[PDB]
RNA sequence: GUCCCUAUCUGCCGUGGGCGCUGGAGAACUGAGGGGGGCUGCUCCUAGUACGAGAGGACCGGAGUGGACGCAUCACUGGUGUUCGGGUUGUCAUGCCAAUGGCACUGCCCGGUAGCUAAAUGCGGAAGAGAUAAGUGCUGAAAGCAUCUAAGCACGAAACUUGCCCCGAGAUGAGUUCUCCCUGACCCUUUAAGGGUCCUGAAGGAACGUUGAAGACGACGACGUUGAUAGGCCGGGUGUGUAAGCGCAGCGAUGCGUUGAGCUAACCGGUACUAAUGAACCGUGAGGCUUAACCU
RNA sequence: ACGAAUGGCGUAAUGAUGGCCAGGCUGUCUCCACCCGAGACUCAGUGAAAUU
RNA sequence: CACAGGUGGUCAGGUAGAGAAUACCAAGGCGCUUGAGAGAACUCGGGUGAAGGAACUAGGCAAAAUGGUGCCGUAACUUC
RNA sequence: AGGACCGAACCGACUAAUGUUGAAAAAUUAGCGGAUGACUUGUGGCUGGGGGUGAAAGGCCAAUCAAACCGGGAGAUAGCU
């Protein structure tokens, strides 16, 4: 089945009114390192929760 | 949990004698005609027991009158009166549910001799 | 749980070895009889010399089942195959004089009685 | 419905995944620290710490146990050589898995998963 | 008259001396305690609100704990009201327990069933005008539903051990909470 | 015309996001309204009674048990249970023996935990109330009577509204109750439900994480160290059915002992060992006008 | 009523040929239940179509 | 189309097997150019199934079942 | 010996399902038929459109066939849209 009418920019928006993306709420700050990182996530150079747990 | 434990634990029989599937039982069932209660005897061969506690299980299988009948007892049920081990089976499996196609010379289980 | 189409031995010595279950009587849109319900038969097979014959209509009690029956403290009675007793259409009571193999407690009613006392084991 | 089930499946069918993680448990053995999905290192938790569990007690039916299961003698002799009484006072817990990102080919939930005492 | 809030335990078996297996869902109903008491001149109707259970001190919200604690009680795991008869009355603060049921021969209880999900025509409905009508027996959520059975047996009111046995299945599953009410069919 | 349909629209079944509901928030409700449900057989007492020359045989009411259907559940009985145990064929591999693993539809099978589940087992249909239908009536004139009707009054069916169950305040007519939180300063101008800066950021929420008998995803629930949320671990249970190794018997297959052994998923009871991080984020700073009443 | 090389009547054997019956077997069904996979669903990347 | 298609000849290891079937392997070559999750309905391909056993249906369609070797034994009919 | 039997390669295509904006303008999967023959197959050759070829189906003759394809008559004709 298939339409019969073109669906107009108007419904296009409405139906895509729920694709936002939702941008992360806030970054966690690493006590010790100080990066910002994903909370529960290991930072970029390997800490989590004030401990190097990955070297390089 | 620890509640449903107690209540069932309230209610098993202490007396429970041990049996393996295999072996030939005798069962004493609490049977009432009218007002009168009495003793059947079920004797056969413990086919297959479910051990649940309370909700222990197991299953005899005798051939009366050229008629195979398997029937269930609930081991915990005071309609189950008594259970005793006429003879000790020699088997292998947990189930025999193979015996139900066993007929006759076939469906002889090996004694358990100790 | 004997429905149409189900082959069912004969307890009895009225002739008929094999029936079929024709109708589960004792309900609208029945689906199955248990030991102690009243079916429609038809004779599959029977002795030359006996009181009914291949193709007769009458109706028939379950006796036994390999579905079995549950007694009230959850224990259940299963038996190798489906076997029934066969009834005058009208009187409803047993043709045969003797019933072979064990029955029930579950037949235990005043309807048949004759089946109970007949029996070589009630269990 | 799955109420009360356990165990992922990944789609992968059963040989797979039991195969799956005798290879993912013989590297981590090997290298007490791998980099994963994290739905599989949660998997294979289930997998890793009753190994070590097994080679915390040094007998030759729980070594053909640990090589009937992981089936490698380098991984079996770590083990119950160097695993076993590395954790042998620790109950359970033995892997430790750090959340760390998402995988550039295909976004995938990334975490290491490394021993406890690496 | 009221109803208690109790706990589902699990199911169980009741052999009866004349051995009788009665299947029995175990339903710890600990004290409920009336946090609340309305009636017509400030909230139209009458009812009691009860809680029970204990809940994480931590977890109690700021209003939750003050509700509970113009009650005087304990916070519990949930609020639920019971209509009142007019000849029934209670306080605030009082406890409610199980012993309640020691002459109610049929209760009704109520729980959420448990959540089969989306579920097809075949499992939810039992399927083998330009229009559709509304109510039309299609797919979707099945369970996970306030549904309640009426008219079991009690089996046992054990006050000592805050334990209902009533005869036979009641919704939802092990440790949902349940809402136990003398059987209003009767 | 029939059947399909990668289903845009209508319809429908479910399930969310937004904003609203006039300070915000957490709950608990009310109930406008809507939906579901409403079936039936048999047996037994009344009662072999009334009736009928007999034969035969009630009305009414009462009591249990079935069917069909529905709702729930998994204690039982079972099914499933490619995540548990075992047997076994062919082959390949782990150096070889032994022991194991792979592959052959889960190789083929035998059992079977949890969960799900029916065929399993609990429960339901109602009672009651209100107003009625056909119909039965009371009184009563028109029409000196008669008349159930004109005034009035009483009954009257699974029909209607309730009563039972569920949804339900987007019921914009946006309701109620309880609880909780916020009690700074200043500037500007088209001076108003105005804008702005600084300080402040509550209750709560969200997010993230561990997850769930919740679930397509959202959602909903539990928990986040002051912790049993999940995994592991310990103990048990359960299942399977006497592991391996060793010893003995045997020529050997194999048997016996150690040994109801070893192993054992989702189960139970525990246990902080691992992971649930301090934060940060959203949400503000007493909540318009008019009029009535009351405290003063 | 067809009908005798537009062949009539038979015929062992043969047939992925038409029709019927029996045994066996069974999820074809009563009446579906559970499970294993591949999709469906969510996330990332790419990204059509009929129709209008 | 980097397309489940088509395309002649040659070579022919091991174990089991009658075999160039089939299973598992060698030599050798590959994992098929989207992945990651989840574990709804439903679709597709499978496995199992109580009691019944064709009651399904247009129709046993589909499925299930039979299946090997040796020895015995083997009907009507027959053009032997 | 055999247009013998069972059965792979090989040739076919009976059933069902899937697919049916396909993986594919005819397949896949599971079954199925032939499988020393009137078999099958490579290479090359020949037969040409009112013609060929056809164990014959109006089949096939380059995914086209109750008369191929291409160019021309040709802007055929169309009281029809
Ligand atoms: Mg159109
Ligand atoms: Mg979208
Ligand atoms: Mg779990
Ligand atoms: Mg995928
Ligand atoms: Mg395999
Ligand atoms: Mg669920
Ligand atoms: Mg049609
Ligand atoms: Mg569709
Ligand atoms: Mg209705
Ligand atoms: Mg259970
Ligand atoms: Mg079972
Ligand atoms: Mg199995
Ligand atoms: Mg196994
Ligand atoms: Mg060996
Ligand atoms: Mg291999
Ligand atoms: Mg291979
Ligand atoms: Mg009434
Ligand atoms: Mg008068
Ligand atoms: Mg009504
Ligand atoms: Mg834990
Ligand atoms: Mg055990
Ligand atoms: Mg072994
Ligand atoms: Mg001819
Ligand atoms: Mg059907
Ligand atoms: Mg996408
Ligand atoms: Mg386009
Ligand atoms: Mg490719
Ligand atoms: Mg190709
Ligand atoms: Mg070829
Ligand atoms: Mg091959
Ligand atoms: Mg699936
Ligand atoms: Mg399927
Ligand atoms: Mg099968
Ligand atoms: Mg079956
Ligand atoms: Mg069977
Ligand atoms: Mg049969
Ligand atoms: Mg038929
Ligand atoms: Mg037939
Ligand atoms: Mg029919
Ligand atoms: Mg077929
Ligand atoms: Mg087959
Ligand atoms: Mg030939
Ligand atoms: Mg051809
Ligand atoms: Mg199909
Ligand atoms: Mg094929
Ligand atoms: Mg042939
Ligand atoms: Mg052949
Ligand atoms: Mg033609
Ligand atoms: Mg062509
Ligand atoms: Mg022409
Ligand atoms: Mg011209
Ligand atoms: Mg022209």
């Amino acid at each position: 089945a298939v339409q019969q009418n073109k669906p107009t920019r108007s419904k296009r928006g409405m139906r895509r009114s729920h694709d936002a993306l939702t941008a992360v709420t806030s970054l966690s700050v690493d006590k010790t390192s100080g990066e910002k990182h994903l909370r529960h996530h290991i930072t970029a150079d390997g800490y989590y929760r004030g401990r190097k747990v990955i070297a390089k | 949990s620890n509640i449903i434990k107690q209540l069932e634990q309230e209610q098993m029989k202490q007396d429970v004698p041990s049996f393996r599937p295999g072996d030939t039982v005798e069962v004493k069932v609490w049977v009432v005609e009218g007002s009168k209660k009495r003793l059947q005897a079920f004797e056969g061969v413990v086919i297959a027991i479910r051990n649940r506690g309370l909700h222990s299980a197991f299953t005899v299988r005798k051939i009366s009158n050229g008629e195979g009948v398997e029937r269930v007892f609930q081991t915990h049920s005071p309609v189950v009166d008594s259970i005793s081990v006429k003879r000790r089976g020699a088997v292998r499996k947990a189930k025999l549910y193979y015996l139900r196609e066993r007929t006759g010379k076939a469906a002889r289980i090996k004694e358990r001799l100790n | 749980m004997i429905q149409e189409q189900t082959m069912l031995n004969v307890a009895d010595n009225s002739g008929a070895r094999r029936v079929m279950c024709i109708k589960v009587l004792g309900g609208s849109h029945r689906r199955y009889a248990g030991v102690g319900d009243i079916i429609k038969i038809t004779i599959k097979e029977a002795i030359p010399r006996g009181k009914v014959k291949k193709g007769d209509v009458l109706k028939a009690v379950v006796v036994r089942t390999k579905k079995g029956v549950r007694r009230p403290d959850g224990s259940v009675i299963r038996f190798d195959g489906n076997a029934c007793v066969l009834l005058n259409n009208n009187s409803e009571q047993p043709i045969g004089t003797r019933i072979f193999g064990p029955v029930t407690r579950e037949l235990r009613s005043e309807k048949f009685m004759k089946i109970i006392s007949l029996a070589p084991e009630v269990l | 419905m799955r109420h009360r089930k356990s165990g992922r499946q990944l789609n992968r069918n059963s040989s797979h995944r039991q195969a799956m993680f005798r290879n993912m448990a013989g590297s981590l053995v090997r290298h007490e620290i791998i980099k994963t999905t994290l739905p599989k290192a949660k998997e294979l938790r289930r997998v890793v710490e009753p190994l070590i569990t097994l080679a915390k007690t040094d007998s030759v039916a729980n070594r053909r146990l640990a090589f009937a299961r992981t089936r490698d003698n380098e991984i079996v002799a770590k083990l119950f050589n160097e695993l076993g009484p590395r954790f042998a006072s620790r109950a359970g817990g033995y892997t430790r898995i750090l959340k760390c990102g998402f995988r550039a080919g295909d976004n995938a939930p990334m975490a290491y998963i490394e021993l406890v005492d690496r | 008259m009221i109803g208690l809030v109790g706990k589902k335990v699990g199911m169980t078996r009741i052999f009866t001396e004349d051995g009788v297996s009665i299947p029995v869902t175990v339903i710890e109903v600990e004290a409920n305690r009336v946090t609340q008491v309305k009636d017509l001149a400030n909230d139209g109707y009458r009812a009691i609100q009860v809680t029970t259970g204990a809940k994480k001190a931590n977890r109690v919200t700021k209003p939750e704990a003050g509700h509970f604690a113009k009650a005087g009680v304990e916070a519990g795991r949930g609020l639920w009201e019971f209509r009142l008869a007019e000849g029934e009355e209670f306080t605030v603060g009082q406890s409610i327990s199980v012993e309640l049921f020691a002459d109610v021969k049929k209760v009704d209880v109520t729980g959420t069933s448990k959540g089969k999900g989306f579920a097809g025509t075949v499992k939810r409905w039992n399927f083998r005008p330009g229009k559709v009508f509304k109510g039309k027996k299609m797919a979707g959520q099945m369970g996970n539903e306030r549904v309640t059975v009426q008219s079991l047996d009690v089996v046992r009111v054990d006050a000592e051990r805050n334990l209902l046995l009533v005869k036979g299945a009641v919704p939802g599953a092990t440790g949902s909470d349940l809402i136990v009410k003398p059987a209003v069919k009767a």
